[PDB]
């Protein structure tokens, strides 16, 4: 318990939700840091390939993977190498977003958008992606 | 006199899957080698 | 003040089927609509002087 | 849905971000001042996530209002046995949609639909 | 035994009433506060039908919804049937003082007829004839 | 005791000599 | 030693009911489907 | 409980009048 990142959790557990932001910020990113650390330290020593390892060191490393997982803004990383995969602003531009970052009603209901502009290639773009449905497409092969 | 707090866990994925059979009719062998 | 009076001004010309039509289908509008925030109040207030009262009230019967 | 204002949510954010530059940037031997690649696009979508969340939590709270009026009516006993009962019924109910009060009408079905089953204890 | 509602109740009934009224009074609405506050707050998250809810939330719902009952100025709430039909600070009124008192004079004098405690008895077309629940359930069986 | 509360009347009915 | 204080219940209303039977002869068969 | 969450999308569709 003397530990100093251990010493978090029992206060966490005793405070409790009386707390400001900051401080649970710290409280609750302490751990995470150190256990990210930790993880990329361990990937870091072994091979690429799963055909070079030995068992031990194959289960070690599917289990400590997930870690490191991200699975809700992939879009807007892997946008960038789809452009130059086909081919070869400050907000205000954007229509339909206010500068305080909410909708705007007024050109919504007057202008007729057809599309509200999250991110780049909602300007034109040819490129498609159109959502699916993961049960269709697997009823489709079988 | 205390006011605890939950966390919210990261979701995990390793493929959907039925549940298994009792019996499990699997291959008679072991090893590579036929 | 705020700079989100002209979204009033056109939210406010809208016939209550329009606003209800819009809601249902979820892709404009509810936190600006300057109605349901006056409901939340008036009834909130009617519902606890209301609970209070009937609470002194009994007690005194009993 | 862990934070109840637009404020506390800046704040944590701002937190994590101080402390993961430096968590990350101690590994590689890297000295921090030497991250900002596409802060648009991650604005527009916190403050769209956070906007949905806030719209529904006030729906619920008038569901909620709505609840406790139609209980708060339904108890009183010489109306119900009064030859007066449904006129009064449906003029609420007309007065509430004409207001926007009740959002959208799959609410004024379930509504209905509960009523029925209510009025028979 | 640190809790700001969990001594309170056990001071109460030690002491007993030998305090003011105020004391008590706060003594008691504690609790009831919190009581209100966790129900409200579970019953926000629910559903509303109950045609699409589980068995154990519906057990739930139905033990906790009761609470919130209120029996005894219902009329009061409800008087607002002169919409659904149709399509004053106390001495306006007869039979009541100023002080909430009744006044006798013009009951002994004028020979009025009845006393309107509430709004809705002048005039009045809403009817609302007093019944007895027993005398309608032999009558419907 | 205290069986079950009066509801409130909304008006009452009296009488004279 | 002290002056104790009761506390005035909560109304409740559950609607009358006459007192159940023992023997309870209800339906044979549980099931929506005959 | 909780659920999986839902990924940010890439741009809406809307109607009109």
């Amino acid at each position: 318990m003397c530990e100093p990142v251990s010493i978090g959790l029992g206060i966490m557990s005793v405070a409790g939700a009386t707390m400001s932001a900051s401080q649970q910020a710290k409280a609750e990113g302490a751990a995470i840091d150190a256990q990210n650390r930790q993880a990329q330290e361990m990937i870091k020593q072994m091979n690429y390939s799963d055909a070079n390892l030995k068992m031990q060191e194959r289960d070690l490393k599917e289990q400590q993977m997930a870690e490191l997982t991200e699975t809700t803004l992939n879009g807007i990383r892997n946008q960038g190498m789809v452009r130059a995969a086909v081919a070869e602003d400050t907000v205000k531009e954007r229509a339909g977003i206010t500068e305080s970052y909410n909708r705007d009603y007024a050109a919504i209901f007057g202008n007729r958008i057809a599309n509200i502009e999250n991110t780049q290639s909602a300007i034109r773009g040819q490129g498609k992606i159109i959502k699916t449905s993961p049960l269709a497409h697997a009823l489709n092969v079988a | 006199c205390f006011s605890p707090k939950i966390s919210t866990p990261k979701p995990s994925v390793q493929a959907p899957e039925p549940a298994p059979l009792s019996e499990e009719v699997a291959s008679v062998d072991i090893g590579a080698e036929s | 003040t705020r700079a989100d009076e002209r979204s009033n001004e056109i939210i406010r010309k809208l016939t209550p089927q329009q606003r209800r039509e819009a809601i249902q289908n979820g892709t404009l509008l509810y936190q600006d609509d300057p109605y349901a925030m006056e409901a939340l109040r008036v009834k909130t207030g009617r519902n606890a002087a209301f609970a209070v009262d009937d609470e002194i009230n009994v007690k005194i019967q009993n | 849905g862990e934070f109840r204002t637009r404020q506390d949510m800046e704040e944590y954010r701002h937190q994590r971000l101080q402390d993961a530059a430096k968590s990350y940037a101690e590994e590689a031997g890297i000295n921090p001042t030497d991250f900002n690649d596409n802060i648009t696009d991650r604005n527009i979508a916190i403050y769209g996530s956070f906007n949905k969340y806030f719209s529904k939590q006030s729906e619920e709270t008038a569901m909620l209002n709505t609840r406790i009026e139609m209980n708060s009516f339904l108890n009183d006993g010489d109306l119900m046995r009064s030859p007066e009962s449904g006129k009064t019924f449906m003029a609420y109910l007309r007065d509430g949609l004409t207001t926007a009060a009740i959002p959208s009408d799959q609410r004024a079905r379930e509504v209905i639909t509960q009523t029925v089953r209510d009025a028979i204890q």
